[PDB]
């Protein structure tokens, strides 16, 4: 299957300030990675299916991009409402594999 | 556009589990529903897989043969009736739906990714 | 591509949205036009009924300039007099059924200037100053 | 790599399916002023040449048993005959008392009790007056009631029987069912058939050939024969409850006649309307009867047990015997021979045993006006009497048979006709087509796309 | 008149040849599709299922971009899913009724891709395009 | 005071109580609207 | 083009007239051509024949490479064994019923030429060449 | 094509007048019609006109709401009230309609303004 | 026809008082030359 | 819910809708007995 490997697990960064991640891939993806947001305590959601186009409720802050193997998320505004746990699943193969999950602690 | 799944328990390893995700809003015939757990160390690991039209089944590698899944287009319930269960099985479980809404400009979100609250299955000696 | 679903949207879906928006789900309400004794003349008097304005629609659209068209531009002018309000105001901010109310008195002349002073004009110039 | 989706309009695509199937018919036998029970004014005339379309390669499944042509057939057939005798007169005041006294009259020799000489009082124009009138029925539509016995008609407990229209034709002309446009009709072209299962030799004719709505039971009147062997097709070979149907490599002559000279009287009932009565033979009495030749008849049933010993077992015996008993249908054989309906006796026929290792035979008919068609209880129809010498010549092109319960398994296999059931006659000829909807839309991938 | 001789293979003909074979009498099974009391009910009931049949057929091959082509060629890829065979066991080892039975299922998401993603799509970028 | 008393008669009514709430309209494909969309010549 | 109003051409209004005049009411003609127990089951019956004969004549002109046209170009000669005079004489001093009643034999045979050489040998030779 | 006028005369100001134009041969449905008074010093000047498709009456600047139109489809005929008058307003009134007839390369001349005979009516004390 | 009819009074029935009639009338058989003397029940309502 | 078209006038009725179904029993206490009177060919009058 396609394993996916993530970024380190915490990239705990101050409020306000421009958070950037990614997540690696065995083989091609292409267009088909999508992310993920879950709350302690909520299901996840989605933020950026197509790895380019945000989802409905996301805000501005949020986005991604990339193609082929590497792909890049991009936090514009860090917030306390958005601590979480990241995580990136491929959807061009069969099993469909979730990442390793990024956890980011508001400072 | 709610998931009111349920089952679970508290059971020993060996038995049977019947987790019924209970479908309301969304249209249950479009979507193509998977079966995703949740646990300590395995991050959102999957577990199953059912398609929306036509009844092929996919399965993850560890799990493959032993645990099988249905559902009722009619009912708008979806089943993972769990067998030969392991130790390592316990997690929570989140009845996972997808589907595109082809007209895609009218949508602008033309991605549903509603997933259910989640039950938790306990197994242990 | 893998995990996804399909769900349409439903005929007349977009009956509340603004006609900019509601312009791209025109396949959707064109499907559902044509749907494939005693008192099995209610049955067949319906299954000619749909049949009649399906092919009244079919003609009244061919004698234009669009033949298996759905949207089709025409440089027929659009007057002053049928409506006053500008782009931004009609496909951004009113529905399909309240520009249906406000053209319902002008079709009529609408549509006679798009069978006569533009198809049988357009094609009477294509096999005289084209095609000798 | 790089595959999309193209639309062909077109492609040689159907799935079976049922629908609505319209007349057919030469316009020889359709421009004629004669009416006929089964309306053929109102068909469409047919191709002077039908296309007749071999697939090559094509492996359609056809099942003769679950066939929806036949339904529609029988309901077609069925509302024919309802809606052709509307126009006619209803004989409800002919439901009087019968001074009947046998017809010993002048000849009797073997129709010793069963023509009957009936006086009634009858009505008039007037309403007030009644007239005395005579017929002249038969023992099978008089019943006694409790010398000048007192008797009634066989209907009149049960229905109102309508009269037939006296200028219309009980004469079976082939009609031809079409399928609408963007239907089709495919046809089995093979010679060894049953009934059921996969046809490797189908053909796509736009439609059938002449199907003659023949009445018949007990022995299949002329129609489609067989091209190679005798026939048999049953829906369970091995079991007692499902008719056996046979087709016929050669056809058998059978001659059925009428000897009496009958004579038709006007009878005014009402204002308008009169009941043409059987007035007075003239001449010599005798029984109605068919005769099948014994030399043809022996040939053909060797041909049946010959074809039936590979569906049974190829040493048990094959013995043929009459009819078990019930209605006048079902125990003898019924037709229709120029508007006269006859009950005929098969037991001169069905009368053989068969070990592994020229006359003719002459049937006793029974001749009833008063029928109860399609066992439909509560509608009748008053067949009127046809003067002169009636004969008929008709071809048996099959039979109907019914088979006992298997005695101590396969020992002796015992088959008696059987019949009644008129959805059996229309299999015979409608076995070989089916019905199917045609899909021109299909979609298929190719490595061409739009060009924008 | 140079070339003499004439035989056709008949309606239907090629149902037991493959697709890359019977995709080329496409025409013989189009031009013969309409061609133009009781008796006189279901002679009435027969020629009007072969209107809607037909213009059925007509509208879903009017609202995709194929009004009057016999092969038609459109935007929408083939996802792997409807078939995983690679061109060769469908065009030269499959007939068109085995394709049929195979997709039946997705005649739905095929036809939805076809009509409301692309060509309500191609139409409004023609819109877009023809408007400067 | 307001005296009411049971009606009934009329077996229309019995029915305005289950269609009350359904309507039939017709549809109408065809629509004209203005653009800056001009067609070729 | 403010303060005028707008009466269109009656139906058949240019029966009367010359051909060339006349061929600027073809979608006055072509619009009223579908207009739109006992009793009942003629006129349904006398509907059902008016959408069939409403077909064929869209059949007829839909095998051919003119369909949804008006005026079309046909690549057939005009040979002078029909009645043949000037365009002078013919489009300017001359109705389409006189027209009509010159040719009443030739025009069956002219339907035989538009399938045969028209089409079916044309087609052929784009099916030459036929997909890129 | 005749548009016979009728009504009219000599009045006090503050009567009420009503002019009839009676019409025939031409298209009364498709037709814009309108009314034009012709007086001494300021010759063929616009009063009213009506559509001819809606009730929509357009006036002039300076004799707005002195005037009623009307017109009826049925009887063929068109109206307008004279109330509230005043002493300029004694001139003949003409009424004419206009409409394009739509074919235009089948019409030669596709411009239909046809005019009447006019009505002499004056206000004075 | 002339329905001959009387009170039931029959059982003990309650005060139904005058609500049942016992009506025995000629009726017309299968065949139209003899007739029968049946008798039938009958609510107040139906008959006058 | 009470729906009516002029509620202000007594002319037109007034059709109640109920939240709650208000159930009814409805009985006949009598065992009557079908009798068929046959009054003509295939005709039969069902009588108490
Ligand atoms: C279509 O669906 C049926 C039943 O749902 C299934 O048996 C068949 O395999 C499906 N077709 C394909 C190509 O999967
Ligand atoms: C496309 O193909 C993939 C791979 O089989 C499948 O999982 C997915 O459901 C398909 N999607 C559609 C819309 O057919
Ligand atoms: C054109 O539309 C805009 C709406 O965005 C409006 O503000 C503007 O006044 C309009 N112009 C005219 C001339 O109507
Ligand atoms: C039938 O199959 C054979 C063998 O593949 C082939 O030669 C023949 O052309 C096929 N027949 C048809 C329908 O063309
Ligand atoms: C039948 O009886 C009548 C008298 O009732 C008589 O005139 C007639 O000759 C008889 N016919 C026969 C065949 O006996
Ligand atoms: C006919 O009626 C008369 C009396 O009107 C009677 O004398 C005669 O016997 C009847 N004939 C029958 C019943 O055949
Ligand atoms: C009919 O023949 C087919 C073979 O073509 C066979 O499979 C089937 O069992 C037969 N049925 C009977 C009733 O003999
Ligand atoms: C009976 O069969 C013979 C062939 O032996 C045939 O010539 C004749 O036409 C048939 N008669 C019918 C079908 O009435
Ligand atoms: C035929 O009859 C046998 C025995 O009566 C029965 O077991 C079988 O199910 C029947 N049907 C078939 C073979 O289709
Ligand atoms: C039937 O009659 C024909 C001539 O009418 C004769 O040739 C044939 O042999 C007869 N058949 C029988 C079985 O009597
Ligand atoms: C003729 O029939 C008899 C029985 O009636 C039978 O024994 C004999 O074998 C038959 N002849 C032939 C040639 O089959
Ligand atoms: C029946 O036996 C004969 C031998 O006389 C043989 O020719 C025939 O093939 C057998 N049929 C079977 C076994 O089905
Ligand atoms: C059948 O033949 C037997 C003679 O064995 C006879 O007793 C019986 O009545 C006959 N039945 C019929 C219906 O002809
Ligand atoms: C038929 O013939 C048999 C024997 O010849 C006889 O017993 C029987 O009564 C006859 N009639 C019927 C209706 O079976
Ligand atoms: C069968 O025929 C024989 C001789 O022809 C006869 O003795 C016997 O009674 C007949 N049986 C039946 C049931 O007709
Ligand atoms: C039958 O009777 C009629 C008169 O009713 C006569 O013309 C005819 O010749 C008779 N036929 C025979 C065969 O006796
Ligand atoms: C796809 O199938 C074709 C069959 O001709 C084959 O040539 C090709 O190698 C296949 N592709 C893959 C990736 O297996
Ligand atoms: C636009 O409408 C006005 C009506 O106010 C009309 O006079 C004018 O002729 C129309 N424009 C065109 C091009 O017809
Ligand atoms: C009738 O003929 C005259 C010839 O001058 C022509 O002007 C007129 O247009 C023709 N009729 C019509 C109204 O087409
Ligand atoms: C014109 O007519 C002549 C004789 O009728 C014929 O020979 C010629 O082929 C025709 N022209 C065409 C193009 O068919
Ligand atoms: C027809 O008229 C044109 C005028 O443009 C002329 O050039 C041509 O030669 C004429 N043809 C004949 C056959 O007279
Ligand atoms: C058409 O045929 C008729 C009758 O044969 C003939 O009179 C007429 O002249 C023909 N038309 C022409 C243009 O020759
Ligand atoms: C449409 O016409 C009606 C009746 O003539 C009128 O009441 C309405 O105001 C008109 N609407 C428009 C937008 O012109
Ligand atoms: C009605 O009266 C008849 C006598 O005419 C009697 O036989 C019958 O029992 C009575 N019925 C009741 C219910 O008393
Ligand atoms: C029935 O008829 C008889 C005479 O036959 C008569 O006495 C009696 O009153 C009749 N019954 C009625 C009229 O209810
Ligand atoms: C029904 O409700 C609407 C909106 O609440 C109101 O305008 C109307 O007057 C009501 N009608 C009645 C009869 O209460
Ligand atoms: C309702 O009734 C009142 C008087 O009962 C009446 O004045 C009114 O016009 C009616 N219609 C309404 C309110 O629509």
């Amino acid at each position: 299957e396609i394993v996916m490997t993530q970024s380190p697990a915490t990239l705990s960064v101050s409020p306000g300030e421009r958070a950037t991640l990614s997540c690696r891939a065995s083989q091609s993806v292409a267009s088909d990675l999508v992310w993920y947001q879950q709350k302690p305590g909520q299901p996840p959601r989605v933020l950026i299916y197509e790895a380019s186009k945000r989802a409905a409720g996301c805000p501005d802050r949020f986005s991604g991009s990339g193609s082929g193997t590497d792909f890049t998320l991009n936090i514009n505004s860090l917030e306390p409402e958005d601590v979480g746990v990241y995580y990136c699943q491929q959807e061009i193969d069969w099993p469909l594999t979730f990442g390793g999950g990024t956890t980011v602690e508001i400072k | 556009a709610h998931l009111v799944e349920s089952g679970g328990g508290l059971t020993q390893p060996g038995g049977s589990l019947r987790l019924s995700c209970v479908v309301s809003g969304i249209s249950f015939s479009g979507h193509y529903m998977h079966w995703v757990r949740l646990s300590s160390g395995r991050g959102l690991e999957w577990v199953s897989g059912i398609s929306d039209i036509g009844d092929k089944r996919w399965y993850a590698d560890s799990v493959r043969g032993r645990f099988t899944i249905s559902r009722e287009n009619a009912k708008n319930t979806l089943y993972l009736q769990m067998d030969n269960l392991r130790p390592e099985d316990s997690a929570v479980y989140y009845c996972t739906g997808r589907a595109i809404l082809y007209p895609r400009a009218y949508y602008k979100d033309h991605r549903s990714d509603v997933w259910g609250a989640g039950v938790l299955v306990t197994v242990s000696s | 591509a893998v995990g996804i679903g399909a769900v349409f949207l439903g005929f007349l879906g977009a009956a509340g949205s603004t006609m900019g928006a509601a312009s791209m789900t025109l396949t959707v309400q064109a499907r559902n036009l044509l749907s494939g004794t005693v008192w099995g003349i209610k049955q067949l008097q319906a299954r000619v009924l749909a049949v009649e304005r399906y092919l009244r629609d079919q003609q009244l659209l061919g004698i234009w300039g669009c033949s298996g068209k759905l949207i089709c531009c025409t440089n027929v002018p659009w007057n002053s007099s049928w409506s006053n309000r500008n782009l931004s105001e009609i496909w951004d901010n009113m529905t399909w059924l309240q520009w249906d109310k406000e053209i319902s008195n002008y079709t009529q002349i609408i549509y006679g200037l798009l069978e006569e002073s533009q198809n049988q004009q357009e094609k009477n110039e294509q096999d005289l100053l084209a095609l000798d | 790599e790089n595959l999309w989706v193209t639309v062909y309009y077109g492609v040689p695509v159907w799935k079976d399916a049922e629908t609505t199937l319209f007349c057919a018919s030469d316009a020889k036998a359709y421009e004629t002023e004669k009416h006929n029970v089964w309306a053929t004014h109102a068909c469409v005339p047919t191709d002077p040449n039908p296309q007749e379309i071999h697939l090559e390669n094509v492996t359609e499944e056809f099942n003769m048993w679950k066939n929806n042509m036949v339904e529609q057939m029988h309901t077609d057939i069925i509302s024919l005959w309802d809606q052709s005798l509307k126009p006619c007169v209803k004989l409800t005041p002919l439901c009087v008392t019968l001074q009947c006294t046998n017809v010993t009259n002048n000849i009797t020799d073997d129709m010793r009790g069963e023509l009957k000489n009936c006086s009634f009082n009858m009505t008039t124009e007037l309403r007030d007056k009644k007239q005395k009138v005579y017929s002249l029925f038969y023992r099978l539509d008089v019943v006694q009631i409790n010398s000048n016995k007192e008797y009634r008609l066989i209907n009149c407990n049960t229905s109102a029987c309508t009269q037939a229209c006296p200028k219309v034709s009980f004469e079976p002309i082939p009609i031809h069912y079409c399928a609408p446009a963007g239907f089709a009709i495919l046809k089995c072209k093979d010679k060894k058939f049953n009934g059921t299962g996969p046809c490797p030799s189908v053909s796509t004719v736009q439609c059938t050939h002449g199907i003659k709505p023949v009445v018949s039971t007990q022995l299949l009147l002329n129609g489609s024969l067989a091209e190679e062997e005798v026939m048999i097709r049953s829906e369970n070979i091995t079991n007692n409850a499902k008719n056996i149907l046979v087709q016929f490599n050669t056809p058998v002559q059978i001659n059925c006649t009428r000897p009496n000279n009958n004579t038709r009287k006007s009878i005014r009932i009402g204002p308008g309307q009169a009941f043409y009565a059987t007035g007075d033979i003239i001449g010599d009495i005798r029984q109605a009867h068919c005769n099948v030749s014994k030399a043809t008849w022996n040939e053909t049933l060797g041909k049946v047990v010959k074809q039936l010993r590979k569906h049974f077992g190829n040493n048990t015996i094959i013995r043929f015997a009459n009819s078990s008993g019930g209605d006048l249908e079902v125990t003898t054989h019924s037709f229709n021979c120029g508007g006269e309906f006859f009950y005929c006796n098969t037991s001169g026929l069905f009368n053989s045993t068969w070990i592994s290792n020229n006359d003719s035979i002459t049937l006793p008919c029974r001749i009833k006006q008063i029928i109860n068609m399609w066992q439909r209880i509560g509608q009748c129809m008053y067949a009127p009497p046809i003067q002169g010498v009636i004969r008929c010549v008709s071809n048996i092109t099959g039979l109907i048979l019914t088979r006992d319960g298997g005695s101590t398994n396969s020992t002796t296999e015992t088959f008696r006709p059987g019949g009644g059931d008129m959805r059996d006659n229309w299999r015979s000829e409608l076995y070989k087509y089916k019905v199917v909807k045609i899909e021109p839309l299909g979609v298929a991938p190719t490595r061409c796309k739009r060009r924008v």
